[PDB]
């Protein structure tokens, strides 16, 4: 995705 | 207990809906607020999966799709237990600002899928389930959905399931003694882990149909919503993602 994407690699 | 202590350690919070109670009931208000809530609990769902034991093991790309195919069911079983424990399963607690009584259920269009699951908030009192299977059993949900063709690394996904089935196993053999209690049990653990999938599938056609035709009813989908289901759903629903049965 991206923004869910971004939770994860976070 | 170790892997217990941890379940319960990194179970998230109260999360609020934000609906304004104030307006009066009305499918897309409902709907827009369900979809917002969702959006919510998703992002705590990806901070509690990602501190589960043993699960950033998982190729970084299976834990998306893993959390990705398995949200609704995780949502739904969660869900099923607030109301539970707050409402006694008389109505649906979806938020503590977003109670579904009859009326509300009718009125979002979904009482069918509203009434199985109220059942399965029942079966939470009817089997007695405590709090920690409970938790075990949700553990288990997140794995249990996956592509036809496998993940990144099937190997591995395959034996952190085994070790969270083989968790839940021990919580129930913990605190009772002979066999057939809790060959019985487990029996009828898995086979309400089983029944999840129904009802997840039926909201997956729903809100797949919803997100379609969302401007033609006004219904607003948050932006990680709207993505995951036309990107993930479509698969799960064209065969090509499938939830994992214990039973047959
Ligand atoms: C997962 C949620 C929201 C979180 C929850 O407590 C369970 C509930 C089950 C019905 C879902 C809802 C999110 C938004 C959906 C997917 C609507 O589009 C149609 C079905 C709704």
């Amino acid at each position: 995705p991206s923004i869910l994407k971004k939770i994860l690699l976070e | 207990p170790i892997f217990l202590n941890v379940l319960e350690a990194i179970e998230p919070g109260v999360v609020c809906a934000g609906h304004d109670n104030n307006q009066p009931d009305s499918f897309a208000a409902l709907l827009s607020s369900l979809n917002e809530l969702g959006e919510r609990q998703l992002v705590h769902v990806v901070k509690w999966a990602k501190a589960l034991p043993g699960f950033r093991n998982l190729h970084v790309d299976d834990q998306m799709a893993v959390i990705q195919y398995s949200w609704m069911g995780l949502m739904v079983f969660a869900m099923g237990w607030r109301s539970f424990t707050n409402v006694n399963s008389r109505m649906l607690y979806f938020a503590p600002d977003l109670v579904f009584n009859e009326y509300r259920m009718h009125k979002s269009r979904m009482y069918s899928q509203c009434v199985r699951m109220r059942h399965l908030s029942q079966e939470f009192g009817w089997l007695q389930i405590t709090p920690q299977e409970f938790l075990c059993m949700k553990a288990l949900l997140l794995f249990s959905i996956i592509p036809v063709d496998g993940l990144k690394n099937q190997k591995f996904f395959d034996e952190l399931r085994m070790n969270y089935i083989k968790e839940l196993d021990r919580i129930i053999a913990c605190k009772r003694k002979n066999p057939t209690s809790c060959s019985r049990r487990f029996y009828q653990l898995t086979k309400l882990l089983d029944s999840v999938q129904p009802i997840a599938r039926e909201l997956h056609q729903f809100t797949f149909d919803l997100l379609i035709k969302s401007h033609m009813v006004s219904v607003d989908f948050p932006e990680m919503m709207a993505e995951i289901i036309s990107v993930q759903v479509p698969k799960i629903l064209s065969g090509k993602v499938k939830p994992i049965y214990f039973h047959t």
